[PDB]
RNA sequence: GCGAUGAUCUACCCAUGGGUGGGUACAAAUGGCAGUCUGACAAGU
RNA sequence: GAGUCCCAUAACCUUUGUACCCAGUGAGAAA
RNA sequence: AUCUGUUUGGUGGAACCUGAUUAGAGGAAACUCAAAGAGUGCUAUGGUAUGGUGACGGAGUGCGCUGGUCAAGAGUGUAAAAGCUUU
């Protein structure tokens, strides 16, 4: 169960990859990825020239989550829901969201750079 | 309405009783209704395999008291000798119990077992 | 921990539990009811200044009982008190809800609900002798047939193993529970999902009781006791979750 | 109170240095200074 | 609850319009209590109903959805229905009246032949309708000489209208051009007000139940809330997080505005920005 | 359009009308959620228009296992014949808000122009009345909530349940603890009463060694002596008479008429017992007629107090109960049947008496081994 | 268990007057709990041995009545010139601690006030502390008549009179037998009790 | 003509009889620990 | 001047009188 | 013991240091006096207040509302009839 930032939606715009087929190469098995309600609330306020991120954001595959929160900034609506279970798998490319989660023990980072995904702290890789 | 429920399909008598047979050969299994009340005191049950054709139905009637106590899954099947064939025992043994053991060969085995056990639950 | 060896009692951090600081600790709740030790635990006793009255304490388990691993793994806020009303759901016996009768006190009470007819039956017999128990032999899946037994509790306590637990609380706290008074849901991994991970209910059952409006305090695993649960303490908002 | 107090001052006195009364259980790190209100009592069974 | 009841895959093309009525068949009677019924018109040559399972009544204890399609020969533009005796208009190249009994329109209505974008009837002298038209005009129609009845030409085209409830002979429209217009349907010689306050085209107007106040939403990204009188905007509403709101419908216990974005999602507001949703002391009411 | 609504309660039903409705969009809102704590808000929604009291406690349990059915009763069918203006069947009924969805088709079963609601909104105001409580009912409920819960929630659990108190075993449990001190103190008083009737006469205690009935002479002779009747109720007769005579104690009279008394004590007492007994004997065979029949009622009865119900010895393995070359095989092999006896009384209904003589007659086999 | 031969079941309960026990408040307070208790229904057989303690609880405290109206003449018999001042009670407890009343005569004044608490004296002294003041003679019903530090000053003056008392009765051939030296030493005591109240710690 | 509805198993000398070793519980002891405080002022005007 | 009940309305130890003794394990015993 | 002298508890508390505080710190009383929080309790009830300024109210009367039942008519429906909708 994966969490998703603004920023790599972003760049994976660019980089030409679907989000579900497209994580399932870097990641080889089945994934749920799931948009929380900040981040949502971020990708419509990036306003006109970010929209076609916000429709492949909203796709029945891509599952959404709410919180509990008094915000929209979910650069640390994410951490939080990473200590207090860690469970989810942080999708990122924020350079200050990856220092913030590589200190934090055992949270597989995924980031995207080239053609496909790429994933840090996972022990099973391949 | 019965005493005896719930009582286990034909189809899951015979899933029942193989992974009881494989338990019999592995030491998980411990045999006898006096045995399988002390795993229920010492909190190591898996589940508990209860005959319906035993009589009383009352004698091993105490386990379902004492397991929902504890939320270990239980079964009825329906015959004490077709349970014994399965226990490896001259003897038809009423109520059987499987012992929670980590170094278990059995252990994805079982757990579809208990699993469906729940189900009827 | 023989019958001989005597004792200190200091009072816990929450209300209406006790430490019995020893050669090792313990972890103790007044008897209610004297004289009695409602499944075999070994109790404590005392004498208060007419000659001195006995007053009886009775040790608490923590391998019985999901809520006292808790306890003793340490929560900030436990709900219970020893004044306030408390729902409780899934007390099969007194193994757990006769000890949540004790610390509320004779002024508070206790709700026991479950739905099975046998170990309902011996829920019945205990509480002839503790006045707090009231005890409802109800489903507790269906929350309006009880709704006439029982009147703006002021926490529930949650030991249901069904699947089904997030819709099984929303349905007595929205119905029963005295608005911002708390949850003390008790998830185990096993009961609800046995395919997905341990971790991944946790983080399941938490977000599906942030739908239902109870923004959870904090969460503890109490794993040394029993093996993979979580207590997760909530608080009833219903106004103002954010 | 002020009564009955050597039997009691020597009992808490052994147990706010418990952790040297056997080399083989060695206690968490508290402090346990003494309480104001307690009762001591004997284990029933 | 801020839920959806049930989520229709209903047409392979655009929406165009929705309206909601409950049917009067013929046959039999569908319950105005159990459930409620949604009307659809597409861009695909299609007009659909839908029946929705609703929770509202525990009287009770089939047919969730989609009791019959109605097929045309244009490409569909905006619904309304009427609300006597189960009758819906269509906007598309040629507006044509429709019975909830029959799949084919029993008139068909024009005062020529040009496409017509939206449509409203009147809530009160029901057989009066008002049709819309890309050639920038206006063209009132009344049901009871099955005939259009008269026609006014603006400047800009108008994207959409809305007859008042309470006084049901005027009717404000939205026009193209950054600008809102009111009329009289007696004489359309004389707008009765103008509502100068967008910056772009307007896209959908809603009265008030409460007759005083119009509430228009833009293709600019914001709301606009005027009262009949002053002829100005007292409040605007925006965030953010909506862009171009295309439709916008005042509440009917007169207190929240909804609002359609095209962002995709349904923002509701408040009309006023005070009152509240508590119910009031007499201490505090006074 | 919520116009009515009702709230039931142990003491009787409510029927509440509904001056002002909450907005209905508005509902998850701090606002409107944070008036129903408020008594100054949420009377203006509410006021209470009746309260038909239950007439009796045996009718509020019939009534409470009314409602988990989901049916009518009697009143509530009788209230709704007041309060509700009758209206039509087909256009703009009458609202009234229910706490449940299953009890509204049987209202309008019953009276057809009802509709029930049982929204989130009309749930949020009857779950308003439960927290103002009785501040609501303007002190027409006599008697409070807080007492009729109680025995309301005790008597529809024991309904379903369905135990009779003839089941019950607590009555083996007192007994027993009641029979120990009546043996605690019988022998006690007699052996007082010889300590005071050694002042008078030494001798009879020797001939006379039951406490039950050396009470009764006490009672019979309380001085010297021949010709006695009841001294024969024959061969210690003579031996009492002729000992009354061979007299070695001394002799006053007040101070024998207190003994006089005390030794009344336990002669009525002891009657007591075997009063007491042939209950004990017949509640074991009552309650647990298979254990009566293994080792009897008396040594059944001390295993359930030892246990501390019935209960618990079917909770426990045959190998941990216990009762007291016989000890390593019977001990054992009358402890595995004892334990099975006591399954079979606790899970039945109405326990079979017959299935402990076949009980018993596998363990008198193993003794013919020996 | 009085009520139990009046109550029985709890429709006999609101009916049956309880004017003879508790009444007034508590008969209201026993009808109110009648109609809505946790308890369960009782039989005719249950309603036989609970209907036998209720006979068995009544007949010792008929007997007790008749026990303690034994060692009131027993007081009037042996000392009646001790039990005129410190009752009948204290009497019969301090005769049984010395054992005979001879035994309890050559015991000095001092001796019969801590004649009781003895195992806070012994170790009052063999520890340096200090003795305890009362001794049995505190349920005496002329100590408690007094207040604060005066219960101590009466101990005295009983234990004084008391010893008194006794010698007249241990080691009199004749004994008027009214108590007629008792209740010249009473009087002796409640002119020293009144005196002792008069006085006061306060300011005036 | 067996058994999980439980098979099995948990100090001395004396030729199927007893004494000696200890332990548990009950009851009794006029057995023991165990010895019965200070001694002349105080209160009032 | 001077600590009762926390039980000398006892506790402990010793001596005699009475009664008695050296929970689990789980599959073999009989030939 | 005119043997030694460490440990533990109690007293005492200098020099240096580190922390905090300051018109030096602290105590006792209450049916006192005065500022100011926090929680609880209380029917805490005009969604537009009374049935009525002889310009009034009561009683009857007429209209109007409401309900179910009967009957005709309309609509659907069938070869027809049955059923069926009906502000
Ligand atoms: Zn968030």
């Amino acid at each position: 169960q994966v969490l998703i930032d603004t920023n790599f939606i972003n760049f994976s715009i660019q980089k030409k990859v679907d989000i579900v087929r497209g994580m399932m190469d870097c990641l080889l098995a089945k994934c749920n990825p799931l948009i929380t309600d900040c981040v949502m609330a971020e990708l419509e306020k990036l306003g006109p020239k970010y929209r076609i991120a916000l429709k492949l954001a909203r796709d029945p595959r891509i599952k959404r989550l709410s919180c509990s929160h008094k915000g929209t900034y979910a650069d640390d609506c994410l951490v939080h829901r990473v200590l207090q279970h860690k469970c989810y798998i942080v999708a990122t490319n924020d350079a200050g969201l990856k220092q913030r989660i590589r200190k934090i023990p055992g949270i597989p980072l995924m980031s995207v750079g080239g053609h496909a995904y790429v994933i840090e702290k996972l022990p099973d890789v391949f | 309405n019965p005493k005896a429920f719930p009582l286990a399909d034909a189809a899951l008598t015979q899933q029942i009783l193989d992974v009881v047979q494989q338990a019999a050969n592995l030491r998980q299994l411990k045999k006898g209704a006096n045995e399988a009340t002390k795993t229920l005191n010492r909190g190591i049950s898996e589940f508990i395999i209860m005959a319906a054709d035993c009589e009383p139905i009352e004698i091993l009637l105490h386990l379902p008291l004492l397991c929902e106590d504890k939320n270990v899954p239980y079964v009825f099947v329906p015959s004490r000798v077709a349970l014994g064939r399965a226990c490896g025992v001259s003897r038809p043994v009423i109520a059987a119990s499987i012992t929670t053991n980590d170094a278990s060969a059995i252990k994805t085995q079982i757990y579809a077992v208990k699993d469906k056990i729940e189900t009827l639950l | 921990a023989r019958g001989g060896a005597k004792v200190v009692i200091e009072p816990h951090r929450h209300a209406g539990v006790y430490i019995a600081r020893g050669k090792e600790d313990l972890l103790v709740t007044k008897n209610m009811a004297p004289g009695e030790s409602v499944y075999g635990e070994k109790r404590i006793s005392v004498e208060e200044p007419v000659p001195p009255t006995k007053v009886e304490y009775r040790v608490w388990n923590p391998f019985r009982s999901k809520l006292a691993a808790g306890i003793m793994g340490g929560l900030d806020e436990l709900f219970i008190a020893p004044g306030k009303k408390v729902l409780y759901l899934g007390a099969a016996s007194g193994t757990s809800v006769s000890h949540v009768s004790d610390v509320v006190g004779p002024e508070g009470v206790v709700y026991a609900v479950e739905f099975s007819h046998r170990p309902g039956r011996e829920l019945i017999s205990m509480a002839k002798k503790r006045p707090n128990i009231i005890p409802i032999i109800e489903d507790a899946r269906h929350p309006q047939k009880y709704r006439m037994l029982i009147g703006m509790v002021d926490c529930v306590f949650a030991d249901v193993a069904q699947p089904d637990q997030a819709r099984i609380i929303a349905l007595n706290s929205h119905m029963f529970l005295k608005d911002q008074g708390g949850v003390v849901i008790s998830i185990k991994a096993n009961c609800i999902d046995s395919t997905v991970d341990a971790e991944t209910v946790f983080a399941r059952e938490v977000q599906k009781l942030r739908e239902e409006r109870i923004k959870p305090l904090e969460q503890l695993t109490l794993e040394p006791y029993e093996r993979d649960h979580c207590i997760v303490v909530g608080r009833y908002m219903r106004s103002g979750l954010k | 109170d002020d009564n009955m107090r050597r039997e009691v001052q020597r009992d808490l006195l052994l147990i706010k240095h418990r952790a040297a009364l056997d080399p083989k259980r060695h206690y968490k790190k508290q402090r346990w200074e003494v309480p104001e209100r307690f009762a001591i009592g004997t284990i029933i069974e | 609850t801020r839920e959806e009841f049930v989520s229709f895959k209903a047409h392979y093309g655009l929406v165009t319009g929705l309206c909601v009525t409950q049917p009067r068949f013929h046959d039999k009677k569908p319950d105005l209590k159990s459930q409620n019924f949604m009307l659809s018109c597409s861009d695909d040559k299609t007009v659909k109903l839908w029946s929705i399972n609703v929770d509202d009544y525990s009287n009770k204890n089939n047919e969730e959805g989609l009791i019959r399609t109605f097929d045309g020969e244009s490409a569909f533009q905006g619904i309304d229905s009427h609300r006597e005796n189960s009758t819906f208009a269509t906007g598309g190249a040629k507006i044509h009246l429709w019975d909830v009994n029959r799949l084919k329109p029993v008139s068909d209505l024009s005062w020529g032949a040009d496409n017509i974008t939206s449509l409203k009837f009147n809530q009160n002298e029901t057989d009066i309708l008002a049709s819309t038209g890309s050639d920038n005009s206006i063209v009132l129609y009344d049901l009871r000489t099955n005939s259009p009845t008269q026609k006014i030409v603006q400047t800009m085209r108008t994207n959409a209208i809305c007859w008042n409830p309470m006084e049901a002979f005027n009717f404000v429209t939205a026009n193209e051009d950054h600008n809102a217009y009111y009329y009289d349907m007696r004489n359309l010689s004389r707008s009765l007000n103008v509502f100068k306050d967008h910056v772009s085209a307007v896209m959908d107007v809603d009265f008030s139940p409460t007759g005083d106040e119009i509430v228009t939403g833009s293709y600019d990204k914001s709301i606009r809330i005027y009262k009949t009188n002053h002829g100005h905007s007292r409040e605007i509403y925006h965030t953010k997080r909506m862009q171009h709101v295309f439709q916008v419908k005042y509440s009917m216990d007169s207190k929240y505005i909804i609002s359609g974005s095209d962002d995709g999602n349904v923002r509701l507001w408040r009309s006023k920005a005070w009152e509240r949703s508590n119910v009031k002391t007499t201490r505090e009411k006074n | 359009p919520i116009e009515y609504l009702l709230f039931e309660e142990p003491t009787g039903y409510a029927v509440f009308k509904v001056k002002l409705q909450q907005d209905d969009i508005g509902s998850r809102l701090k606002e409107v959620q944070e008036q129903i704590n408020d008594f100054g808000a949420f009377t203006k929604l509410i006021e209470l228009v009746s309260f038909a009291p239950f007439k009796g406690a045996a009718e509020a349990l019939e009534n409470a296992n009314d409602i988990s059915e989901g049916l009518v009763s009697e009143s509530l069918k009788a209230i709704l014949d007041l309060n509700l203006p009758k209206a039509s069947s087909k256009k703009k009924n009458i609202t009234l808000a229910i706490s449940d969805k299953n009890l509204g088709p049987s209202i309008k079963e019953e009276f057809p122009y009802v509709d029930c609601i049982s929204n989130e909104l009309a749930q949020d105001l009857i779950r308003g009345v439960r927290l103002h409580g009785e501040k609501l009912f303007k002190g027409l409920q006599s008697g409070d909530l807080e007492r009729a819960q109680l025995g309301l929630g005790h008597a529809y659990s024991r309904a379903k349940v369905k135990f009779s108190v003839q089941k019950n075993d607590n009555h083996i449990i007192q007994a027993i603890a009641l029979l120990d001190q009546l043996d605690k103190d019988i022998n006690t008083f007699a052996m007082r009463v010889k300590e005071w009737y050694g002042w008078h006469f030494p001798e009879l205690a020797k001939l006379v060694p039951d406490n039950y009935t050396f009470a009764k002479l006490v009672l019979f002779i309380k001085d010297k002596a021949x010709x006695x009747x009841x001294x024969x109720x024959x061969x210690x007769x003579x031996x009492x008479x002729x000992x009354x005579x061979x007299x070695x104690x001394x002799x006053s009279e007040t101070d024998m008429e207190n003994v006089c008394v005390f030794a009344q004590r336990v002669a009525s007492l002891a009657d007591y017992r075997r009063q007491l007994y042939d209950y004990l004997c017949e509640k074991m065979h009552t309650v647990a007629p298979n254990l009566s029949e293994l080792i009897g009622e008396v040594i059944g009865a001390r295993l359930i107090s030892h246990a501390g119900s019935l209960t618990n010895l079917s909770k426990q393995a045959a190998s941990t109960v216990q009762i007291l070359k016989n000890k390593g095989r019977i001990s054992r092999y009358l402890a595995n049947k004892c334990s099975m006896a006591s399954r079979i009384d606790n899970y039945s209904e109405e326990p079979s008496n017959v299935f402990g003589s076949v009980l018993k007659k596998q363990v008198e086999q193993r003794l013919e081994f020996y | 268990a009085r009520i139990i031969l009046t109550m029985g079941i709890r429709s006999k309960a609101s009916e049956t007057d309880l004017s003879e026990i508790l009444p007034e408040e508590i008969e209201e307070r026993v009808k109110t709990a009648a109609e809505v208790s946790m308890g369960t229904e009782i039989t005719q057989t249950d309603l036989d041995n609970i209907n036998a303690l209720a006979e068995q609880i009544v007949e010792f405290a008929a007997y007790r009545e008749q026990l303690s109206n034994y060692l009131s003449a027993r007081m009037k018999a042996i000392a009646p010139n001790l039990t005129q001042l410190v009752g009948e009670l204290v009497g019969a407890r301090l005769i049984a601690h010395s054992g005979s009343l001879i035994s309890l005569a050559k015991s000095p004044a001092s001796t019969i006030q801590i004649l009781g608490a003895e195992k806070a004296l012994f170790r009052a002294l063999k520890t340096k502390h200090d003795t305890p003041k009362y001794g049995l003679l505190y349920h005496a019903s002329l100590v408690g008549q007094a207040t604060g530090k005066n219960k101590g000053k009466i101990a005295r003056v009983l234990a004084a009179k008391a010893a008194v008392s006794l010698r007249y009765d241990a080691l009199a051939e004749d004994r008027d037998d009214s108590g007629d030296i008792g209740l010249e030493s009473r009087a002796k005591v409640e002119n020293r009790l009144s005196q002792l109240e008069g006085r006061d710690l306060r300011t005036t």
